[PDB]
């Protein structure tokens, strides 16, 4: 029934400004002069670590620049001064009326400078063409902001439906994405053609890059 | 030091 | 103080799902033990706990199919998650809540949980080799491809573990044969790659298998 509603979904704040994400209650979370309203961070790969317990209260070892205030319904965030590490995403939960819940979470992204991708390319290894599988793989290192494209090329000719990609979060240093895209050919197809390219579109670059190999060729 | 019972918690 | 969780990475659907957590450092007759679960993206949702005197409290959603058990002597406590569907894939973290804080104050790093008939697979790895079409300036990037696994997830790490600066390990993609597949990569010094060894080490302990492959320089 009680329902614990974040605000906002994803908040992008630049290095050394402040951040603030809400959090409202339906009902109320108090009980004997306590909020038992408390904010987590959660990273990639991690469990929830806690960051503010009982509304105000920091957690040890959780640094100055956090701080939790409001009571009843109503209750906020703070980071100020906000770090390259703290791109994660952050929940509140209450624990005092059941059932016990979390907020949806609220992602936060460190604005920084406008940064062009690194290409580069790697052919696939002939231990897995030996399966009758060919994995041509893209690589698009350390760019911001996150939006980018990326289209495969055969020969010049453009693929469809016969890739996917992904990309990581931001990273705790130096605040960029970086993104991988993977070409799956059969081992008769790999072999029909020569040059395999990747053609990538991002606001760092002035124009299009193509990161190319010729098979067979250096 | 408060104890919890069926999601609440109370003193004693 | 240490909360470390054992089970099954796969359950058949309709079955039941078995967790533990082993806790070392204080007893569990002292606080509340709960478990908690996060769904594929990303949301959370508390499970329950049982006490320090061995009382259970319960998410009024999952009360018909769950129960949580405890074991004082070998300090353990346990979830079970009957009849079991596909909405029940999620990772299973469990957590403390102690008195200082009122609040979950100490977690397991959580077990990834997968609801399906198919049975698991480990991955085939092949190398990403660092080349002239993979340098930049004094940096050259090499990586590994994890091909072919189920179910999630797989762990991988350079060096064993002292290589982490510029390494980055992409979130999974499920192929249309339904295996999953990754990358890992990471940049290093091109002047380097004559004289330095880079391993990458996967880990899918679904299938129990760890893999070490070696990466070295494509030269023509």
């Amino acid at each position: 029934e009680l329902t614990l509603t974040q605000s906002p979904a994803s908040l992008a704040v630049s290095l050394g400004q402040r951040a603030t994400i809400s959090c409202r209650a339906s009902e109320s979370v108090d009980g004997y002069g306590n909020s038992f309203l408390h904010w987590f961070q959660q990273k990639p790969g991690q469990p929830p670590k806690l960051l503010i317990y009982l509304a105000s209260n920091l957690n040890s070892g959780v640094p100055a620049r956090f701080s939790g205030s409001g009571s009843r319904t109503d209750f906020t965030l703070t980071i100020d001064p906000v770090e390259a590490d703290d791109a994660a995403t952050y929940y509140c939960q209450q624990n005092n009326v059941d059932p016990w819940t979390f907020g949806g979470g609220t992602k936060l992204e460190i604005k920084r400078a406008v940064a062009a991708p690194s290409v580069f390319i790697f052919p696939p290894s002939d231990e897995q063409l030996k399966s009758g599988t060919a994995s041509v793989v893209c690589l698009l290192n350390n760019f911001y902001p996150r939006e980018a494209k990326v289209q495969w090329k055969v020969d010049n000719a453009l693929q469809s439906g016969n890739s996917q990609e992904s990309v990581t979060e931001q990273d705790s240093k130096d605040s960029t994405y970086s993104l991988s895209s993977t070409l799956t050919l059969s081992k008769a197809d790999y072999e029909k053609h020569k040059v395999y390219a990747c053609e990538v579109t991002h606001q760092g670059l002035s124009s299009p890059v193509t990161k190319s190999f010729n098979r067979g060729e250096c | 030091q408060l104890i919890n019972t069926n999601g609440s918690w109370h003193i004693n | 103080q240490l909360l470390e969780q054992s089970g099954p990475s796969l359950v058949k659907p309709s079955q039941t799902l078995s967790l533990t957590c082993s806790v070392t450092g204080d007893s569990i007759t002292s606080g509340y033990w709960n478990w908690i679960r996060k769904f594929p993206g990303n949301k959370l949702e508390y499970m329950g706990y049982i006490s320090y005197s061995g009382s259970t409290y319960y998410n009024l959603s999952l009360r018909s199919r769950i129960s949580i058990t405890r074991d004082t002597s070998k300090n353990q406590y346990y979830l079970q998650l009957n009849s079991v569907t596909t909405e029940d894939t999620a990772t299973y973290y469990c957590a403390l809540i102690t008195t200082t804080t009122y609040a979950m104050d100490y977690w397991g790093q959580g077990t990834t949980v997968t609801v399906s008939s198919a049975s698991t697979k480990g991955p085939s790895v092949f190398p990403l080799a660092p080349s002239s079409k993979s340098t930049s300036g004094g940096t050259a990037a090499l990586g590994c491809l994890v091909k072919d696994y189920f179910p999630e997830p797989v762990t991988v790490s350079w060096n064993s573990g002292a290589l982490t600066s510029g390494v980055h390990t992409f979130p999974a993609v499920l192929q249309s044969s339904g295996l999953y597949s990754l990358s890992s990569v990471v940049t290093v010094p091109s002047s380097s790659l004559g004289t330095q060894t880079y391993i990458c080490n996967v880990n899918h302990k679904p299938s129990n298998t760890k893999v070490d492959k070696k990466v070295e320089p494509k030269s023509c």
